[PDB]
């Protein structure tokens, strides 16, 4: 920060103190600057990440919910009468060359069931009934059609296209960036003419707390966060609902600076090159980064929970009693006849 | 400048510069795919909601009971499981049914549940993440390699300063490799498109490079090209040159700009990366059926199981 | 300005045709119709020999032929868990012709004017730019 | 019957005495389950595209 007395670039913050003395080295998620090297001796980078963009997973489309059914909010009954209108026909062209009975035979042939019946003694009414078996397999062929329709093929396209979307590069009231106060990033944007296009509206919603940006994407306030790769991915691996672009926006590691004139650097960085040979980093990995507490990207959608389908058993229940009522109603009709 | 590999071997004898580009080692390999889904390919089906049709096996029945009191309840257990099915064998005429509207109270569900089962399988078959490659060095692929039948034999460049490291690191593998060192890198490539080579492992940047190069990009590398070493490019400098500090500054100059970017889109381009995607599998031979085998011969156990019982039950 | 190349040859139609799967398990399965009609039959035999072969051969192909039930239920339920094979059997029949219909085709296409096969071409790419053009 | 055949039948249909056609039965191989199987495989190809 250059502060207005007297004119004075001084670093804000910690690198400040230890420019000053007040530390001789420091561990941190170091990003490496033109500017900081000119103060600043530098070891070999201990990790290897990039900038990536964090945003809010997207909602799941359907699964057994509130659910589609079958297809039929029109032509279900009225189908269903034409199952009696094409019963009571045949029935006429056994009438002048068996009747209850073909309304419920006709429903079997609806619904490929073997009740009672076999073909009429006039051959006509037999091809119409093949006619209508026929009706009844492209019925049922359509049904698996339209299964096929709405099970796969779709999902909204709602992804940034990297660095490159004018989203960002024109932003509108529609999007919100935070790009967090005194990080690299920050001078990366003033260096770039081009990231002039509004700056200045980063500026406006610049943050202070990281995990504050994470928080006003959970409450859908915040519209992206830029920020290195081995925080991010790692987070929204152990905590779900929170999605990287996977883009690498910009290549960059993570070194250990000291103090000018600290002889043991030569020795530091080859113990960075020696905790690398027997895979003591792998050791780090193993003991802090391959715990991923969520689900991958792949949405397989084909994912299935199959709680909703007792809807359709509530129907066979009410059925149940209906079938006692007619039950009984076939009882006094036994009783009267 | 050349591509010298950041080692403790080099910077004791030369100084290195700040590593521009991020590099690794891994293996390169050719695979053969499918679609490759064991039997529990119905776990989207979960079994909580098939017992969930055993007792509406059940209950109906308690209903036929007072259509009995109008051949048996044991036996028309095999027509609802051919009704819960596509039936075809001869069953039962009840006489003075009401469940005959109870069949259409059951409104098809065989046409229903099937129908919705084979379109979530169309879905897996349309949506199966299948890998083939072995991650995790550790495996007897690269620790026992005579414990499986072929022989696994790998190649590596002989001159190579990775080759040292694995001297370094393992034990015996560059022994291992003994059998046989590509020198000339396409020579490794077309042996292992001719299958002569089993794995190469070299430096994933150039790997991946040739791999993107090529046309049918079925040689790829292990897993995401995630490395398992990794380093990064650096410049031999003549030790206690004032001049380096200025270059290295000069670097994150070049890196301040992003022109490295373009940089790399000079080379970085027509590359298949474009990868997790799924191939046809004509005839695929899956043999999961075998597992389902494995419940039939079970049940046969089973059926055997009720004969003694049956026999012992003879006996009283 | 557009580049004009071939067009790809299409895949598959009727023609030399991907036919039903089983170069594997299919008279192999067909030797288990036998297995499951003589223990069946074994069934039957100590508590409808050739007709039992037939039979399970209907059962397998969902036809009505002839027999029913054994007495012996064990037997039924070896039939019903049968008829669940060949259930899944025709479920996966319908899932390799679902595997080898859509979803894929070679991805041979150019990818617009910065393709590294024309910035950097080889051997195995012509370019014509017919003579006293403005290109 | 034979239409049913074609079909998915469900109706009570003959049964024949002397029947080596029920071998051809067999020999039908059931066209049903060939024929509508890759029909509906088409229509969802169609329904795809």
């Amino acid at each position: 920060e250059r502060v207005q007395n007297s004119n004075k670039k001084e670093w804000n913050g910690m690198m400040g103190e230890l420019l000053s003395g007040q530390a001789d080295m420091i561990v941190a998620p170091l990003t490496i600057n033109n500017e900081r090297a000119q103060y600043i001796e530098f070891s070999k980078p201990f990790k290897y990440q990039g900038l990536t963009i964090l945003v809010k997973k997207e909602i799941p489309r359907s699964t057994l919910d509130s659910f589609m059914q079958p297809f039929q909010s029109t032509l279900w009954l009225l189908v269903g009468l034409s199952v009696h209108v094409v019963a009571v026909m045949l029935y006429l062209l056994d009438r002048f060359s068996t009747l209850s009975s073909a309304m419920w035979f006709s429903w079997g042939v609806l619904l490929n069931s073997g009740i009672g019946e076999g073909a009429p003694r006039s051959f006509s009414a037999r091809i119409l009934g093949m006619v209508w078996a026929g009706f009844a397999m492209i019925i049922v062929a359509s049904y698996t059609a339209n299964l096929a329709a709405f099970l796969v093929l779709d999902r909204p396209e709602e992804r940034i296209t990297g660095i490159n979307d004018p989203r960002l590069r024109n932003p509108s009231d529609k999007f919100i960036y935070a790009t967090v106060k005194q990080s690299s990033v920050d001078i990366y944007f003033r260096r770039q003419v081009e990231l002039s296009t509004m700056y200045r509206h980063m500026e406006k919603h610049n943050y202070e707390s990281a995990a504050e940006a994470i928080q006003a994407v959970r409450d859908n306030k915040l519209h992206a966060f830029i920020w290195d790769s081995a925080v991010l991915e790692f987070e929204a691996s152990q905590k779900c609902d929170l999605v990287t672009t996977g883009e690498l926006f910009f290549r960059s590691g993570f070194g250990i600076g000291m103090r000018k004139d600290s002889p043991w650097k030569q020795q530091v960085s080859l113990s960075i090159l020696k905790s690398h040979e027997n895979g003591f980093m792998e050791d780090l990995d193993k003991t802090w980064v391959r715990y991923q507490e969520c689900d991958s990207r792949s949405n397989a959608p084909a994912t299935l929970t199959c709680e909703n389908m007792a809807g359709v058993f509530m129907l066979v229940a009410g059925g149940i009693v209906a079938g006692i009522f007619l039950i009984f109603i076939e009882i006094a009709y036994k009783s009267r006849a | 400048v050349g591509s010298l590999t950041i080692n403790e071997e080099r910077s004791e004898v030369v100084d290195f510069s700040v590593p521009f580009i991020e590099t690794g080692i891994s293996v390169m390999v050719s695979r053969s795919n499918g679609t490759v889904s064991p039997s529990a390919f119905l776990e989207p089906f979960s079994a909580c909601v098939w017992v969930m049709m055993f007792v509406m096996l059940l209950i109906v029945s308690a209903v036929a009971v007072f259509v009995f009191e109008y051949v048996t309840i044991g036996k028309a257990i095999w027509l609802l499981w051919g009704l819960v099915f596509n039936n075809s064998v001869p069953v039962q005429n009840p006489k003075g049914t009401t469940s005959k509207i109870m069949v259409s109270v059951w409104a098809f569900f065989a046409v229903i549940f099937l129908a919705s089962y084979t379109a979530n399988l169309a879905a897996f078959m349309i949506q199966e993440e299948y890998v083939d490659q072995v991650s995790g060095l550790s495996d007897k692929k690269f620790q026992r390699p005579n414990d499986f039948s072929p022989p696994f034999r790998f190649g590596t460049v002989p001159n190579g300063s990775t080759e040292r490291n694995i001297r370094n690191n393992y034990a015996e593998m560059h022994a291992y490799m003994g059998k046989f060192n590509q020198r000339g890198v396409d020579d490794a490539l077309l042996s292992l498109k001719t299958g002569k080579l089993d794995a190469f492992i070299y430096d994933a940047a150039v790997l991946n490079y040739m791999a993107g190069r090529d046309e049918g990009c079925k040689l790829v590398t292990i897993g995401s090209g995630k490395v398992f070493a990794s380093t990064g490019y650096g410049i031999a400098i003549q030790k206690d040159s004032g001049w380096k500090r200025q270059v290295d500054l000069a670097i994150l100059q070049l890196f301040g700009d992003g022109e490295m970017e373009e940089l790399e889109a000079l080379w970085l381009t027509g590359i298949c990366h474009n990868e997790k995607n799924e191939v046809m599998s004509s005839q695929l031979d899956i043999d999961n059926m075998a597992g389902v085998f494995y419940m039939l011969g079970a049940a046969m156990a089973l059926s055997l199981i009720t004969f003694i019982s049956e026999h012992l039950f003879y006996w009283q």
